[PDB]
RNA sequence: CCAGGGCUACACACGUGCUACAAUGGCGCAUACAAAGAGAAGCGACCUCGCGAGAGCAAGCGGACCUCAUAAAGUGCGUCGUAGUCCGGAUUGGAGUCUGCAACUCGACUCCAUGAAGUCGGAAUCGCUAGUAAUCGUGGAUCAGAAUGCCACGGUGAAUAC
């Protein structure tokens, strides 16, 4: 966690000048980042299941937790129980080392790089964005891969509103636009 | 293209006509069969209508119409579509 | 062996490989060698680690890949909306150049359309 | 967290063409390579020259003087 | 009589062609071998620039004298080693040159970026008996410009006919 004490020493006392909080505790923070895949094809079979988990735990070092469908639909033929995704939880001192990779190594190796939206952030601090490729991060071989996969993020806080999430990952040096 | 020693080719009556519009400051549609003149600076702003064969069609010169000629805003067949 | 925010082939030569780059040629790309100063018949692996940092100050000034495919995109859309003969041309579908279109249209057409 | 399960992960240092030699923890096993550090890449000057609208009449004069 | 437009349109249908789908080939480099033609408002050496089509200055010839004019396939050496590829070249983006009052509709050509379909084609059908077929160049007439067409010329050169 390198950017953890970048947090502690001086992002804190910035956002306490340009907010006017009256409490160290009302400071905004990161509570998780959260990497969903979505692979609806593992319905044909179970193979393309087993190395989209491989792909995620490689970027991410913990174990992928598999979803399951909530209700039973037929627009996308599915029933109630099949798995159909993926994820990873992360917190506390491997939160920032996903973070300090993601804003220094994998997000500028994006082909035709141009910047992130800032009217996405769900009225309540949380910011989600989603990438197109794999292949981005310094993990996965680009030639050992076999199929295209993608996913997302989800950096859930602890911002009361739209804006407060805003100013706090730009004193994080965000790549907005 | 018209090649660059040459230069560019326009009329010698609708570059009067043209400076004779700016110098009197009209916005009335000037109507000219020189689909062959290339546009100059000074037209931007004016309602040119040039013909087509059948009628007199307006333009009005934005910017992006400098190195342009006028008859690519006055269609010449029409078509609908076959069924 | 990775040029210009691609990848570039490992096994291909030093002239070859490179035009993987989507604005460049085979001409264009020795003019990127015998400015740096290899040879053009090596690969693109087993190119030495002080040799593929410079290579990219000469890919640098070239409007490539993401720099080029914007401008084409600009330059076909603004023919659109002026109203110019060449921008109806791209909006439907029929070719731009002055070639026949009663018979062997069928690149910008697509292939046959049966009538129904 | 559980000692079996997981991937390996370990510190590596990164070496970038913007002369950094960087140090993050990751599970890659060997060491790594570089294009683009997050100081390098033109994101703060490069988006800005790269759009170059330019000017009409200046694509007009250019070419020739009356 | 005149100016612009049309004869160049395109859900589509058939006839005749050129280029291809590659190694008996592509590219690069060196290097051998023709015949028939035209030319005065014509063809336009060398030199000088230009990535190049060209431009500048400007000899030479009414022509077995001079120019158009460099034949290409081939051969020597070298590489790429079966992929939609160092095969194929369509198609579009930005620059150009030229002839021409004038290149938007609606010209040819150059340079650079893009790099489709196509991996030998169902039934059916055509040409050809020897310097033929196959192949690869080259000239000419109409013509300011604009040949994959038409007419003419040589190089290589088969299989087979009970
Ligand atoms: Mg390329
Ligand atoms: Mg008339
Ligand atoms: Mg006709
Ligand atoms: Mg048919
Ligand atoms: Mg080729
Ligand atoms: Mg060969
Ligand atoms: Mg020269
Ligand atoms: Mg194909
Ligand atoms: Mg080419
Ligand atoms: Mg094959
Ligand atoms: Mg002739
Ligand atoms: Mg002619
Ligand atoms: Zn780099």
């Amino acid at each position: 966690a390198k950017l953890h004490d970048y947090y502690k020493d001086e992002v804190v006392k910035k956002l306490m000048t340009e907010f006017n909080y009256n409490s160290v505790m009302q400071v905004p923070r990161v509570e998780k980042i959260t990497l969903n895949m979505g692979v609806g094809e593992a319905i044909a079979d179970k193979k393309l299941l087993d190395n989209a988990a491989a792909d995620l735990a490689a970027i991410s070092g913990q174990k992928p937790l598999i979803t399951k469908a909530r209700k039973s639909v037929a627009g996308f033929k599915i029933r109630q129980g099949y798995p159909i995704g993926c994820k990873v939880t992360l917190r506390g001192e491997r939160m920032w080392e996903f973070f300090e990779r993601l804003i220094t190594i994998a997000v500028p190796r994006i082909r035709d790089f141009r910047g992130l939206s800032a009217k996405s952030f769900d009225g309540r601090g949380n910011y989600s964005m989603g990438v197109r490729e794999q292949i981005i991060f310094p993990e996965i071989d680009y030639d050992k891969v076999d199929r295209v996969r993608g996913l997302d993020i989800t950096i859930t806080t602890t911002a009361k509103s739209d804006e407060e999430g805003r100013a706090l990952l730009a004193a994080f040096d965000f790549p907005f636009r | 293209p018209r090649s660059l020693k040459k230069g560019p080719f326009i009329d010698l009556h609708l570059l009067k006509k043209v400076e004779k519009a700016v110098e009197s400051g009209d916005k009335k549609p000037l109507r000219t069969w020189s689909r062959r003149s290339t546009i100059f600076p000074n037209m931007i702003g004016l309602t040119i209508a040039v013909h087509n064969g059948r009628q007199h069609v307006p333009v009005f010169v934005t910017d992006e119409m400098v190195g342009h000629k006028l008859g690519e805003f006055a269609p010449t067949r029409t078509y609908r579509g076959h069924a | 062996a990775r040029i210009a925010g691609i990848n570039i082939p490992d096994h291909k030569h030093a002239v070859i490989a490179l035009t993987s780059i989507y604005g460049v040629g085979k001409t264009r790309s020795k003019a990127i060698l015998a400015a740096a100063g290899i040879a053009e018949d090596v690969k693109i692996s087993e190119l030495s680690e002080g040799q593929i940092d410079t290579l990219r100050d000469e890919v640098a000034k070239f409007v490539v890949e993401g720099d080029l495919r914007r401008e084409i995109s600009m330059s076909i859309k603004r023919l659109m909306d002026l109203g110019c003969y060449r921008g109806l041309r791209h909006r439907r579908g029929l070719p731009v150049r002055g070639q026949r279109t009663k018979t062997n249209a069928r690149t910008r057409k697509g292939p046959r359309k049966p009538i129904k | 967290m559980k000692k079996d399960i997981h991937p390996k992960y370990e510190e590596i240092t990164a070496s970038c063409s913007c002369g950094n030699v960087m140090k993050i923890r990751s599970t890659v096993g060997h060491d790594l390579n570089l294009d683009v550090c997050s100081k390098c890449h033109p994101f703060f000057t490069g988006k800005q020259r790269d759009v170059a609208t330019g000017g009409r009449v200046d694509r007009f004069n250019k070419r020739f003087n009356i």
